[PDB]
């Protein structure tokens, strides 16, 4: 009953947001500071709970909100649609930067996790291992043969997907809620058991996409409509995927794209 | 030569409202990563320009006041300076030309 | 004389009720009396109609058309005015919803032909009126497609009686 | 027809246009830097190449001298031509000249651009910097290269 | 001291008493809010006077406002009285307050409408000295200053552009 799971891990994850909400303080005002390269020193009144630096970047102008890609709070990665606290600095970051590796994760964490959204709803996990950016294809092992016509239906579900937009929906919870969530799969457990034990605390960060739900690490790209390219270049062996893609603003060309493919058939 | 028969509204509207006669849009506006001012490809940004006019404006009139009068152009090559900053040991003969500036973020 | 633009930002709705939508809030503004022709005026306000404010901004900053400025400054102070007097929090969820350009008052000067005539020279003025809602700026109306035609096609065949009859 | 035609027509004939070309490669040379049309632009820098090539020819070669006193107008900057521009690019050959773009004139609107010799004292202009290596492509792009080193 | 005004209050009414004029006060408040809920301009007139009637009706213009009074807790007490001629009096109240202000089209753009807030009130009046009567005059917020309520949008200070 695949179905019935994936109800009860949505009703969790609203049940989580629903309490994580209740403790608002009758929406209580903080005055946050922005520390970037242009335009200083603007600042800003946002929230504490609700408001996102996706507000400020609405404010400033839409060439930051369809840019901005993670934000730099106290030198820390942060999300585009996620709560801020404690009033501090803000920074923005795109591709085209000086250092742009924490984007280069997020991407990689967010392609990662859409193609295990993928093989989800294709027809059991394990986890999302961390390859760097240079080995240029993002793993993720599944444990249960595929062929070109498997390879077409996932990319063509990785299109539709993308096409469909949607918001990446995070959430700090403990390791209680996340084990309770995930029930059955005792990878999963372990995994979130393992970065609990790393945390100082029970900890651990979430995400939502739609009906699909996953542990991860570090940020992830807010909408999946700045994923321009994606494919699955061949499958490895408990099962190793493979896959490369490209985000917006930086479309290279058939040939490089083909050149790449073939670079990640390993 | 003149007008047998005054144009309708109709056509006037037509004539003036086909694609070829409007306003082609253009998508050649990126965002420029020094102060951010809406920049344009393959040209260069405006704050930054007027910077930099008004740097050599400046650097000029400084010449000007230590060259004197006009029809000078020393055979000497210049080395600009700015608040405190000893003079490079490699150039020592070359003319220097300054006041009293502070050195910005964009300059060597 | 007919000053409307002005009066009409002066409009107040009854407190609406927990059960009913956000309603986006409207904008009006307008410059009087301003040297410039009005087919000009028409072909930017066309231009810049489905865009939004920064995209309208960027256009208007890369315009060669004396215009491009005036339409600029008239922004920026409709943007200036609904994040100040109308209260609005968001200044790039803004989008255009109706600009038009009608003329002005003319004078009239001579232009001296090469004859014992002359021709009457009008001082051509316009304005320019600017409507900004709040919100995102709503998608374009897609081209309809062959399923669309095709439909209709059955929907005007099967909506057809008998004539001159029972 | 203007099939392989080069040397666009500017002022009222090849006098003027030369004329002007040669004042604005003078006031290049006494100031270095220069807003003029796209077109101007191109060939003041056209002419200025071979400018600097005659004054790296030699200069007691009574033709560069005369080469010099001719599209000089000032005669003063003769010598700071042929002791600066000359011998400072003794390596270089043809890297001369650093054409870019105005966004526009505020009057007539004309397409104006900037053009000034390497190695000036002058504050340097924003060149359209390339993007950094520690991008995504460009990291791609190095892992291919270096798996295709480590093939042999 | 404060006597001395009393006393060339009382001669220049001459009637009047001390202990009933918390209660005039507190009326002519009342008065002054339904006016600005229902918006009554010769209403406000005649009642807050011009040191502090632009002060509080040109920024409550162009949107509605829902203002609703109720029971107040601890018993009026002046403070401090003073003196072409005018007379300044201040009195100090802790009403129980439900502010509920609207922007031009609505929706909602301070608070809620049923919350009664507790604030302090120092509202300073003031009395022609022919035809006059007891108005109000300025407001005192000082000494105590504590924090404003939580505005709902979010405010973007714009700092020193170039
Ligand atoms: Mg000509
Ligand atoms: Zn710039």
């Amino acid at each position: 009953s695949p179905t019935e799971l994936t109800e009860m891990r949505n009703d969790l994850f609203n049940k989580e947001k629903a309490r994580q909400l209740s403790l608002t303080p009758r929406t209580e005002k903080i005055e946050v500071k922005h520390v970037g390269k242009t335009d200083p020193g603007t600042v800003f009144v946002m929230n504490k709970n609700i408001s996102t630096p996706y507000s400020c970047a609405m404010h400033l102008s839409e060439w930051y909100c369809r840019k901005s890609i993670l934000a730099l709070v106290d030198g820390q990665p942060w999300d585009m649609y996620k709560p801020l606290t404690k009033s501090c600095e803000i920074k923005f970051l795109t591709f085209k930067d000086c250092d742009p590796g924490e984007v280069n994760k997020a991407y990689w964490r967010s392609c990662a996790m859409m193609m295990g959204c993928v093989i989800e709803r294709a027809f059991n996990l394990v986890r999302a291992p961390e390859v760097p950016v240079i080995s240029g294809a993002f793993c993720y092992d599944v444990v249960l043969m595929p062929t070109k016509e498997n390879l077409r239906s996932f990319t063509k579900d990785a299109h539709a997907l993308i096409y469909k937009d949607l918001p990446f929906e995070t959430l700090e919870v403990e390791a209680k809620v996340a084990l309770e969530i995930f029930q059955h799969s005792k990878y999963k457990v372990d995994f979130i058991e393992e970065k609990a034990s790393q945390n100082p605390e029970r900890i651990v960060k979430l995400h939502r996409i739609g009906d699909f739900i996953d542990v991860s690490e570090g940020p992830l790209i807010p909408r999946t409509s700045i994923c321009f390219q994606y494919e699955v270049s061949a499958v490895h062996n408990i099962r190793r995927f493979q896959g490369v893609s490209l985000p917006v603003h930086l479309r290279a060309h058939f040939t490089i794209w083909d050149k790449l493919l073939e670079r990640s058939r390993k | 030569a003149a007008p047998k028969n005054r144009r309708t509204i109709e056509v006037n509207r037509c004539r003036r409202r086909n694609p070829q006669k409007l306003i082609k849009v253009k998508n050649n506006i990126d965002v420029c990563p020094e102060c951010g001012h809406l920049k344009q490809k393959h040209v260069l940004c405006a704050y930054c320009y007027e910077k930099v006019c008004k740097e050599t404006a400046e650097i000029r009139r400084q010449i000007g006041k230590q060259e004197g009068g006009p029809f000078k152009a020393p055979t000497i090559e210049t080395v600009v300076l700015y608040t405190g900053e000893t003079p490079s040991e490699q150039d020592q003969g070359k003319r220097i030309i300054e006041r009293d500036r502070k050195r910005p973020s964009w300059f060597t | 004389i007919s000053r409307k633009w002005e009066k009409k930002n002066k409009i107040v709705y009854p407190p609406q009720l927990p059960g009913e939508p956000r309603r986006p809030a409207e904008i009006y503004h307008c410059r009087r009396q301003i040297k410039y022709s009005k087919d000009k005026m028409w072909y930017l306000a066309k231009l810049i109609r489905g865009m939004s404010i920064d995209q309208a901004l960027a256009q208007l900053e890369f315009n060669d058309k004396k215009g491009a400025k005036i339409i600029k400054e008239v922004l920026l102070e409709a943007q200036d005015m609904a994040v100040r007097d109308h209260n609005v929090e968001f200044r790039s969820n803004l989008y255009i919803a109706e600009s038009t350009s009608g003329r002005g008052q003319c004078l009239k000067r001579i232009r001296y032909h090469g004859r014992g005539r002359f021709g009457i020279m009008e001082k051509v003025y316009c304005h320019y009126f600017v409507k900004l809602v709040e919100g995102p700026p709503p998608p374009p109306e897609p081209p309809k497609t062959a399923v669309a035609h095709a439909k209709e096609y059955i929907q005007q065949l099967r909506s057809r009686t008998i004539v001159h009859t029972l | 027809i203007s099939h392989g035609r080069v040397f666009r027509r500017m002022g009222l004939g090849p006098e003027s246009r030369i004329h002007l070309l040669r004042n604005l490669l003078t006031g290049l040379v006494r100031h270095e830097r220069i807003e003029a049309p796209w077109a101007r632009v191109d060939e003041m820098r056209g002419y200025a190449e071979k400018l600097i090539d005659y004054g790296k020819l030699g200069d007691t070669n009574e033709r560069a001298m005369r080469m010099a006193d001719f599209w000089l107008t000032e005669k003063d900057l003769i010598p700071k031509l042929f002791q600066v521009l000359a011998p400072r690019y003794k390596d270089q050959t043809g890297g001369y000249t650093r054409m870019l773009q105005i966004p526009n004139r505020s009057l007539d609107r004309a397409k104006m651009a900037v053009i000034e010799y390497k190695g000036n004292c002058l504050p340097p202009l924003p060149l359209p910097r390339r993007d950094s290596h520690l991008t995504l492509l460009n990291q791609l792009l190095q892992g291919l290269r270096q798996d295709l080193r480590q093939s042999q | 001291a404060s006597q001395v005004s009393i006393r060339r209050i009382k001669d220049y009414d001459a009637n009047f008493k001390i202990k009933d004029f918390p209660e005039k006060a507190k009326d002519i408040f009342i008065e002054a809010h339904l006016c600005l809920n229902n918006s009554d301009h010769d209403r406000l007139h005649t009642l807050v006077t011009e040191h502090c009637f632009p002060d509080m009706t040109w920024d409550i213009k162009y949107k509605t406002v829902r203002w609703s009074f109720v029971e107040s807790l601890e018993p009026s007490h002046v403070v401090q009285v003073r003196c072409n001629v005018y007379g300044q009096i201040t009195v100090r109240m802790h009403t129980r307050q439900t502010l509920a202000i609207y922007d031009r089209f609505g929706r909602l753009m301070y608070g809620q409408e049923d919350v009664p807030k507790d604030v302090l009130e120092y509202v300073v009046f003031e009395k022609q000295l022919p035809y006059g009567s007891w108005r109000m005059h300025t407001k005192i917020v000082p000494p105590w200053a504590p924090p404003k309520q939580p505005i709902l949008k979010t405010v973007m200070i714009p700092g020193p552009q170039l």
